[PDB]
């Protein structure tokens, strides 16, 4: 079974050069093309490029003069460079085995340029921000955040970088009714998410959100008490 | 010339055990049978589901089939298993490899209106000079829910970001969170902050508002 192992820098500043590497195990680079494909968060797939064991490269014409593909046959690896990186390049980058080389009677070359197997995928984020700890603000329950015997509260994990952060409720004891939303990349380059929880009205009961950010090693235990409205 | 692939529909809402049909049209003819279908589950890499239009890789169950030619191709799931609800892409390799936008197969359930809550910014955040007003749309179906922000009945534009959860495993509903970010000064300059929600489960858009100072 041919296995693919991805690695490379997951953090870049704007205009820098993305560099990713993909090692092939259980098989050789010979006899197939090897492609890099990418997928922005919440969006579709986009074929970046392909390179074979001989060094021949092809790339998406929409990317113009950015793709630089390389092959290390001695290591059975292939690498992708994407210079002049921008915010539109923040994506999960997969490497996969492209089409094999077939030998027929009158023609020989590469066919069936589909992708199998796939790599695990490396998330490359483009941002001018550095490591920064989050600020946890209480989304407090009130008359505006209640519907009958059902109220809602939570926490806002604002301005942190990079991904990710973990949010628990009452040190993991509160799991039902919890919705931890995917983070959004703010215009400031910092991430931000919201973790809400639905509870009964009669309980309004201690609620504490535990936010953990490993890249900054910042842990915040914020108690959410009801406000007024 | 690149071959643009368009899949149909965008989202396919079916029940477990039903038949799923995903169409894939191309702007140009795909030579021979140079088309493949991939399946992707959330948080996972795309898996080769079908190669060569109709051929099936080793391990892929019999319920997945592929047909078509020229510019029209079709992926078919005869009996939708629970593990089949995911995104499906089509890719041509007659010329430069291009993908379709993708088709999401999700659980079909009854229309559920969102429970709309609103959260003012905390005093601790106002001390920092930024006001975040959060609007929560809890447990709704289908996923399509429009959130608009109105500051003193003035429609906002550009200062709002929303995030949606994956389809819940128990009730198959979605939840949405919309953050409206203003400066502390712009927050103190205004009074009424309202979140307007338009959803298929609502006979009219519901507005959850609060007046600054009283909240």
């Amino acid at each position: 079974q041919v296995q693919l192992q991805q690695w490379g820098a997951g953090l870049l500043k704007p205009s820098e050069t993305l560099s990713l590497t993909c090692a092939v195990y259980g098989g050789s680079l010979s006899g197939n093309f090897w492609s890099w494909i990418r997928q922005p968060p919440g969006k579709g797939l986009e074929w970046i490029g392909e390179i074979n064991h001989s060094g021949e490269t092809n790339h998406n014409p929409s990317l113009k003069r950015r793709v630089t593909l390389s092959v290390d046959t001695s290591k059975n690896q292939f690498s992708l460079k994407l210079s002049s990186v921008t915010a539109a390049d923040t994506a999960v980058y997969y490497c996969a085995r492209g089409g094999p080389k077939v030998y027929y009677e009158y023609w020989s070359g590469y066919v069936n340029n589909c992708f199998d197997p796939w790599g695990q995928g490396t998330l490359v984020t483009v941002s001018s921000a550095s490591t920064k700890g989050p600020s946890v603000f209480p989304l407090a329950p009130s008359s505006k955040s209640t519907s009958g015997g059902t109220a809602a509260l939570g926490c806002l994990v604002k301005d942190y970088f990079p991904e990710p952060v973990t949010v628990s409720w009452n040190s993991g004891a509160l799991t039902s009714g919890v919705h931890t939303f995917p983070a959004v990349l703010q215009s400031s380059g910092l991430y931000s998410l919201s973790s809400v929880v639905t509870v009964p009205s009669s309980s309004l009961q201690t609620y504490i959100c535990n936010v953990n950010h490993k890249p900054s090693n910042t842990k915040v235990d914020k108690r959410v008490e009801p406000k007024s409205c | 010339h690149e071959i643009v692939l368009t899949q149909s529909p965008g989202t396919l809402s079916l029940s477990p055990g039903e038949r799923a049909t995903v169409s894939c049209r191309a702007s140009q003819s795909v030579s021979a049978s140079n088309l493949a279908w991939y399946q992707q589950k959330p948080g996972q890499a795309p898996r080769l589901l079908i190669y060569g239009v109709s051929s099936r890789p080793t391990g892929i169950p019999d319920r997945f089939s592929g047909s078509g030619s020229g510019t029209d191709f079709t992926l078919t799931v005869s009996r939708l298993e629970p593990e089949d609800f995911a995104v499906y892409y089509c890719q041509q390799y007659g010329s430069s490899p291009t993908f379709g936008q993708g088709t999401k197969v999700e659980i079909k359930r009854t229309v559920a209106a969102p429970s709309v809550f609103i959260f003012p910014p905390s005093d601790e955040q106002l001390k920092s000079g930024t006001a975040s007003v959060v609007c929560l749309l809890n447990n709704f179906y289908p996923r399509e829910a429009k959130v608009q922000w109105k500051v003193d009945n003035a429609l906002q534009s550009g200062n709002s970001q929303e995030s949606v959860t994956e389809q819940d495993s128990k009730d198959s509903t979605y939840s949405l969170s919309s953050t409206l970010t203003l400066s502390k000064a712009d927050y103190e300059k205004h009074k009424v902050y309202a979140c307007e929600v338009t959803h298929q489960g609502l006979s009219s858009p519901v507005t959850k508002s609060f007046n600054r100072g009283e909240c």
